């Protein structure tokens, strides 16, 4: 699966 | 995974990477798998359609580091593309090739794609960017409570 970035922005 | 080996091993330019650019395309939304499988689908159906002209992907090598994404193209080392940490927001490999992966760069409603062929499979960087993304979160959120409790 993906994984987004816990600090994004 | 020691936080100070992992420290060691993203400090300064970080790890290198061997790999060959797929393309980059304007996507919607930050996140989500079904619309960052279809944009890699798209680009490496452009790159397939241009094999028949005798066109090849650029050949490039990418380091994961605090600066984020750097994309150095192979032949003249300059460095082409840096998409810093805080740009990216989502991270997904592809399930029908073990060799490519891809990620959202840009902020609120200027999102891009970026396709990325590696030369070796693409799971240690997957695995690195995932460390690097929850290692910094955590010296965030530390370095953080300390400053608040001056
Ligand atoms: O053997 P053929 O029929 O020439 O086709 C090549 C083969 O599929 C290589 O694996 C591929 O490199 P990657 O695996 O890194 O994509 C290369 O792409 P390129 O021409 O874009 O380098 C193709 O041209």
């Amino acid at each position: 699966n993906g994984y987004e970035n816990p600090t994004y922005k | 995974r020691s936080e100070a080996t992992l420290i060691k091993r993203f400090k300064g330019e970080g790890v290198r990477y061997k790999a060959k650019l797929i393309g980059i395309d304007e996507v919607s939304a930050a996140r989500g798998d079904k619309l960052c499988q279809d944009s890699m689908m798209k680009l490496k159906g452009v790159v397939a359609g241009a094999r028949s002209k005798g066109e090849h992907k650029q050949k490039i090598f990418l380091t994961i580091s605090f600066g984020g994404i750097k994309i150095f193209d192979e032949k003249t080392g300059a460095l082409q593309h840096h998409h810093a940490v805080h740009e990216i927001s989502y991270i997904a490999k592809d399930i029908t090739d073990h060799r490519a992966f891809g990620y959202v760069c840009g902020k609120e409603g200027n999102h891009r794609f970026v396709a990325i062929k590696t030369a070796q499979a693409a799971e240690p960087v997957i695995l690195d960017l995932r460390d690097l993304f929850q290692l910094i979160y955590e010296l965030k959120q530390r370095e953080e409570l300390e400053k608040k409790a001056q």
